[PDB]
């Protein structure tokens, strides 16, 4: 998962 | 019942927050493993996979069915206190819980401040450019 | 900050409820001592000295300087669970806290039933009397 | 003190  | 600004604090509300979650049994990040990690489902058109820690307010998307919400949570915000809390909510002391809610509200503030800071910077650079063009 | 229905659980809030309470230093029933016993000031005209337990909602008036509010709470209502709370507040548990708030909401309900009964009986006495003068 |  990746930061907005 | 229980005051509804404080519900994020209990898994049940957290899972309840996952109205439609792509991942499900067979996958490592289920709405239960998610809530258990402190995530909330805050879906939109552009990103309806969006999850956010209710404590530190870190947001993240692009979830993968084999991501485990907890390690995905340490590898992004490690300073989250919620991660340090190993005891069930109900076994929390009123002092402990109050200290927690304090830290939360602070983190909220820091998030909004970071936000205003960036917004301002952007506008700063726009105005500057314009005035440079006029040179 | 704390949610409103739950403030009464907080000693300083209860204390803060006493406005123009006549029993001040030198007295056995000081707002401080009243609070530590669970009362709240809810003064009216006929009964400016009226005090209410927040937990069991029992009400008492006709206060005198020498009165020990604890001992009056024990004497008048022995069954109130707050009296059993030895730990102050913030060292309590959320589980403990919410059991408490349940008994509180129960007790609240017992109370309004009781008042409803009383108004009922008053009205009855009125119609009765009114039939007699017509007989 | 007395009950109401
Ligand atoms: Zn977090
Ligand atoms: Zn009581």
């Amino acid at each position: 998962a990746r930061t907005k | 019942t229980l005051p509804p600004a404080w519900q994020p604090f209990l898994k049940d509300h957290r899972i309840s927050t996952f109205k439609n979650w792509p991942f499900l049994e067979g996958c490592a990040c289920t709405p239960e493993r998610m809530a258990e990690a402190g995530f909330i489902h805050c879906p939109t058109e552009n990103e309806p996979d969006l999850a956010q820690c209710f404590f530190c307010f870190y947001e993240l998307e692009g979830w993968e069915p084999d991501d485990d919400p907890i390690e995905e949570h340490k590898k992004w915000s490690s300073g989250c206190a919620f991660l340090s809390v190993k005891k069930q909510f109900e076994e929390l002391t009123l002092g402990e819980f109050l200290k927690l809610d304090r830290e939360r509200a602070k983190n909220k503030i820091a998030k909004e401040t970071n936000n205003k800071k960036k917004e301002f910077e952007e506008t700063a650079k726009k105005v500057r450019r314009a005035i440079e063009q006029l040179a």
